[PDB]
């Protein structure tokens, strides 16, 4: 499974480019597909969905109606068509591998991500601490707030948590509220009620040194909180 | 006295005509045995036949229980649209069941790749279109407390040949081909009682297309022979207002017995009634 | 030695004869009966174009797997039903399908004499078929995971057979049926099953030691279907003969039977409710009945299938049971 | 031939010794088992609509 | 529904509009059952069309035939006939040349035709009856009579009315009216048995037409 996104450079403002990712290693047709970008100091922000088969198509406030989201099944390319480009575009625009069905683990997957240059009602996600320093070997809980409950009548709190690692794309840990992503070790937990969350570390090694962000994806617009820094 | 016979026989045809198509329908609706693409076809003529049921025959029989219009003028004219509309339906319904038929019968290549219920909802619509071509002209315009259809002799031809002759000609051509297929069919199948069963099919094939096409004719063929000749006879020529009205009623009648010929006698039928 | 296999066939009888002192129903005629189980369809289960043979339920009671001879394996969530999975088969002459306790993955097999064992959670979104298991000579016509590495099929082969998965061979052959074996219910403890075959017996297997610890013959005609009590001490079966036979593992001999005069039909599917005093049976008259498993009565009917009810299940958690059918839909029930 | 009628002798012998109870002490775990779990059991005692999933 | 719940109702409808178009395409193949016992020519028709189920793919004059062979499955054909109760036909194999041989060759394969004329689950099931090697049939015919497998037979022993009588007590099996036997003698070096069994195949469609017409 990799994600390959192309495009990026550097643009004048008001101008417009193409997006590319080359999916492969997966079957790109049945999964749902984000595009997340990431100013270069500040944290995620979900761009643009495209669901498996085009039928569902969603953006962001900040970029509906300029940017377009599209897919080509059989080449396994995802496109971001981006119009009017303001310096506010300027990010690194990660594509984002997502299926759903019951127990699914959406977000799973992210591409390397291409940095984009422009010269020059939703809910809200909180995270009031950042760079928290931590020490090797002992436990650190990374809190999460909600402006609205997370918790579905269904029964699913769709919290998400993801390390970005330094210089290295996001990666999911725990995709709903406390259910652990596939290759994360079990010293990550998940826990938390309605709008407060936490993420508790057990062991933490040299490699959870990251920004861990929360996500919601109760309703569309998600937001990511401003990331949580893991600092030695 | 004399009115209340009218009116009982006429209300018992109605109701029997609306029981028979809407149980029809009911039974399409409840199965899944019976939905199918011939099905799919009788449950729409059972669906015509119904509209004409609940439509015209109630309407129908209070301006022969009153042997007036106690209604309006704009209710008249809605009278005769809905009234030629749902019987033509009804009629060229019988001829896409039979086109249907002879497709199954004669092109099983196509009954097995080609024949989908996209194909029946095609023909229903367009028993419907043609109904509506011979209904709506007069309202647009092509024609005393009577409510009579349009007498107009262009629009006779044009009615009564494209809801009855044109349909009857195809569906006699469609049923001669379908029984000449029928005995070919029987006839390379055919040890005396494989010859007694070849006769018996034989048998069974006139009996039926007889019951079809018999039912049909003696149901609108004398209301439609009137219906073109009549108004041709606008001065000479006088109906006793008594076979008008029987052989308008046989036409309406051919609704109530087209269930019972396509679906009632239908084994596939009959059980799916038995499940209920 | 057919005179010796008779005198031990007479020394079993006489020592089953010897543990009979009061039927189970003159133990249970005290109890009071359970009124009348209406259970009601609350979803139904449409996607499937052709006979469902088989469906298991998920451990997590919310998803499960329906085989149809349409080709298709179809994961359901029960809940909402959603298709999670519509697994293309390779052959669609499919007759079983487990799903896995884990729920990584999902078995099915059929007159192909394969086990196909297919990856429900890879890194690719696609369902792939990670094990075909080949060895069986006669039809699959049961396979129940014991874990995501054991799975035990069932085969028209007479035999019975346990497989690890990744090396994809039979680490145990269990043999000593002589009619096609038709049906496998795992213990709970998974140490030992159960399979009914159309010898019309049905054979108690050790997992581990590969060998048949006990022969229940009680019915007429086929064992078509056959789970353990939740307690995994007793059995039911589901035969030809439309009759359903309870079996103890300890007193080694039937029970009860679940048999009605207006019931001549032959039984597909057989499983318990979750305290195990309901036996849910399917039945090749288009419904399925509901047996008092205590006093035999026959508590309830869940009619509303249009063919043979060939498969039904119930929850781990004994909420719903699903019935699926020939008709092509299986239907929850409360 | 002679090699199956020994095996069978064999399987009937492994069968016939065994620790049978009484179907008395089975009937009796029976009931013990679900009068112990009738509680909870779904199917047999309705849950109300609102504990029910599938409603 | 939740955002996940909408996109998870989305994958399901996208499966069942997969699921509607399988059906769609699967409902256009003509299923055949092929049967027979051992050595008749159920190999022979197979190869002329072209583990324990093997099925032929196979396109002729417009029309997609699936073939179900299943003489390898060596069990209790009751537990499995009836998944194939909805096929067009079965085409049974008969070797013609096994009326004087015994493993009676002849006399098993008319009790397997009658068990299968009258399954339950194939009541109206037409059967594509094909009597194989002919050609082995005949040379064999004119030294040994047809009295070795039908001791009534007391008719000429040439190969035209020996074969007629092995035809006619396969098809005095069939006792149904809704249900026909398509008889054709093969001699395995005949191009022609598909053109047989797409005649047999059309006439099956085209009398269940009929038959649902009421004509029939
Ligand atoms: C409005 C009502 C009175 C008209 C009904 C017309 C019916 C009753 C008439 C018209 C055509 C007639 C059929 C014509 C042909 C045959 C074939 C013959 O072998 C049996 C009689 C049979 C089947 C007749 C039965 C009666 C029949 C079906
Ligand atoms: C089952 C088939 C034969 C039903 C056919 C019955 C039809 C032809 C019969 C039954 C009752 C009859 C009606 C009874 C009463 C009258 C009133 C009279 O002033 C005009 C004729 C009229 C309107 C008859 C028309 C023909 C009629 C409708
Ligand atoms: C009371 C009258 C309105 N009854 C009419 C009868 O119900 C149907 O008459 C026709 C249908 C189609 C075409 C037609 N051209 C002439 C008549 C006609």
């Amino acid at each position: 499974v990799q994600l390959v996104e192309s495009g990026g450079g550097l643009v004048q403002p008001g101008g417009s480019r193409k997006l590319s990712c080359s999916a492969s290693g997966f079957a790109f047709s049945s999964f749902g597909m984000h595009w997340v970008r990431q100013a270069p100091e500040k944290g995620l922000e979900w761009v643009a969905y495209i669901s498996s088969g085009s039928g569902t198509i969603y953006y962001a406030d900040t970029v509906k109606g300029r940017f377009t989201i599209s897919r080509d099944d059989p080449k396994n390319t995802l496109f971001l068509q981006m119009t009017s480009l303001r310096s506010e575009d300027t990010a690194m625009y990660y594509c984002v591998r997502s299926i759903y069905y019951y127990g699914s683990s959406p977000f799973d997957f992210w591409g390397q991500g291409t940095t984009l240059t422009v010269s020059s009602s939703d809910i809200v996600m909180t995270q009031a601490t950042s760079s928290v320093p931590v020490t090797p070997g002992e436990s650190v809980s990374i809190s999460c707030r909600s402006s609205k409950s997370l918790l579905h009548s269904n029964g699913n709190t769709y919290l998400y948590w993801f390390l970005q690692r330094p210089g290295q794309s996001p990666q999911l840990l725990i995709y709903r509220m406390s259910n652990l992503a596939s290759g994360v070790p079990d010293r990550f937990s998940g826990s938390g009620s309605g709008t407060a969350f936490t993420l508790t570390i057990s062991r933490l090694e040299a490699e959870d040194v990251g920004v861990y962000y929360c996500m919601q994806h109760l309703e569309y617009p998600l937001t990511f909180g401003a990331g949580t820094k893991l600092e030695l | 006295s004399y009115q209340v016979i009218t009116s009982l026989l006429l209300g018992t045809l109605i109701f029997c005509a609306v029981l028979g198509n809407a149980c029809v329908v009911a039974a399409i609706a409840l199965e899944r045995s019976l939905q199918n693409v011939a099905n799919y076809l009788i449950g729409s003529l059972a669906v015509t036949d119904l509209m004409v049921s609940v439509l015209v025959l109630p309407m129908a029989a209070l301006y022969q229980v009153l042997n007036k219009w106690t209604l309006g003028q704009v209710t008249c004219d809605l009278f005769i649209a809905l009234d030629v509309l749902c019987c033509t339906s009804s009629i060229w319904h019988l001829c896409a069941i039979a086109l249907d038929r002879y497709w199954a019968i004669t092109d099983p290549i196509d009954y097995v790749n080609k024949r989908t219920p996209r194909r029946a909802a095609a023909l229903i619509s367009l028993t419907w279109l043609i109904g509506f071509l011979i209904s709506i002209p007069p309202m647009l315009g092509w024609r005393p407390d009577a409510c009579t259809i349009s007498k107009d002799h262009g629009y006779t031809i044009y009615s009564t040949f494209g809801a009855f002759y044109i349909p009857l000609l195809l569906m006699l051509v469609l049923y001669g081909r379908i029984f000449r297929a029928a005995r070919f069919r029987i006839r390379k199948t055919v040890a005396e009682a494989k010859r007694k069963m070849a006769l018996a099919r034989e048998r069974k094939t006139v009996k039926t297309l007889g019951i079809i096409m018999g039912t049909f004719i003696l149901c609108w063929l004398p209301f439609f022979i009137v219906a073109l000749v009549l108004p041709f006879c606008e001065s000479s020529c006088h109906m006793p207002t008594l076979l008008g009205a029987i052989i308008n009623w046989l036409g309406y009648s051919n609704s109530l017995l087209n269930p019972v010929i396509y679906a009632y006698f239908n084994k596939d039928f009959q059980n799916a009634f038995k499940k209920i | 030695l057919r005179q010796e296999a008779e005198q031990l066939k007479n020394q079993i009888r006489d020592a089953r004869k010897a543990c009979a002192d009061a039927t189970l129903s003159q133990i249970t005629n005290n109890i009071d009966p359970v009124g009348r189980i209406q259970m009601r369809t609350r979803r139904t289960l449409r996607g499937h174009l052709a006979k469902i043979y088989a469906m298991h339920w998920g451990t997590d009671s919310r998803l499960l797997v329906s085989a149809s001879q349409d080709g298709k394996l179809i994961i359901w969530d029960s809940y909402t039903t959603n298709k999670v999975h519509a697994i293309p088969l390779r052959s669609s002459w499919v007759m079983t399908c487990a799903y896995a306790p884990s729920g990584n993955y999902v078995a099915c097999g059929g007159l192909d004499n394969i086990c196909s064992i297919y990856n429900l959670k890879t890194r690719e979104g696609n369902v792939r078929v990670s094990r075909e298991l080949a060895g069986h000579t006669g039809y699959l016509s049961c396979c129940r995971f014991l874990d995501d590495n054991q799975i035990v099929t069932s085969s028209g082969d007479t035999t019975c057979a346990l497989w690890d998965i990744e090396t994809g061979q039979q680490t145990t052959t269990f043999t000593g049926h002589t009619g096609d074996v038709m049906s496998l219910s795992l213990a709970p403890d998974t140490r030992l099953f159960v399979s009914g075959a159309c010898d019309a017996s049905a054979k108690l297997w050790d997992v581990r030691e590969g060998m048949c610890r006990q022969t229940f013959t009680g019915h007429e005609s086929d064992i078509n279907a056959i789970c353990f009590f939740p307690n995994g001490n007793a059995f039911a079966t589901g035969s030809d003969d439309a009759t359903c036979r309870l079996f103890d593992l300890r007193a080694d001999q039937e029970l009860m039977t679940y048999s009605h005069d207006n019931i001549i039909c032959g039984i597909t599917s057989v499983s318990f409710s979750k305290s195990g005093r309901l036996l849910l049976a399917g039945y090749d008259d288009f419904n399925c009945n509901v047996w008092d498993a205590l006093k035999a009565d026959r508590a309830g009917v869940l009619a509303g299938h249009d063919n043979r009810v060939s498969c039904l299940g119930v929850t781990d958690d004994g909420m719903a049971v699903a019935t699926g059918s020939w008709d092509s839909f299986l239907k929850i029930w409360n | 031939s002679i090699a199956q009628a020994r095996k069978l002798v064999e399987q009937l012998k492994m069968e016939a010794n065994i620790d049978r109870i009484k179907v008395s002490k089975a009937a009796a775990d029976l009931m013990a088992y679900c009068e112990a779990h009738a509680k909870e059991d779904p199917l047999l005692t309705p849950v109300p609509a609102s504990e029910n999933p599938f409603r | 529904l939740s955002a996940e719940e909408r996109a998870a109702l989305e994958r399901s409808k996208a499966i069942e509009k997969n699921l509607k178009e399988d059906g769609i395409s699967a409902a256009k193949d003509v299923k055949l059952l092929l049967l027979g016992a051992g050595e008749s020519g159920k190999n022979t028709i197979v190869k002329q069309m072209k583990t324990g189920i093997v099925e032929t793919h196979f396109t002729f004059k417009n029309l997609h035939f699936r073939l179900f062979d299943v003489g390898a499955q060596r069990s209790e054909r009751k537990k499995w006939i009836h998944c194939f109760e909805d096929v067009t036909a079965i085409i049974f194999c008969v070797a013609l040349s096994g009326y004087d041989q015994v493993l009676n060759r002849m006399h098993a394969s008319l009790k397997l035709f009658d068990s299968i004329c009258n399954n339950k689950f194939f009541i109206d099931t037409s059967i594509i009856l094909f009597l194989n090697k002919k050609d082995l049939f005949g040379e064999k015919i004119k030294k040994s009579p047809l009295t070795i497998c039908f001791p009534e037979y007391t008719g000429p022993n040439t190969y035209e009315d020996a074969a007629a009588y092995i035809q006619a007590q396969f098809e005095s099996k069939n006792r149904s009216p809704n249900k026909e036997i398509y008889c054709h003698m093969t001699c395995s070096t005949d191009t022609n048995n598909i053109q047989v069994v797409f005649d047999a195949v059309t006439d099956i469609i085209i009398a269940n037409n009929l038959r649902g017409c009421g004509l029939y």
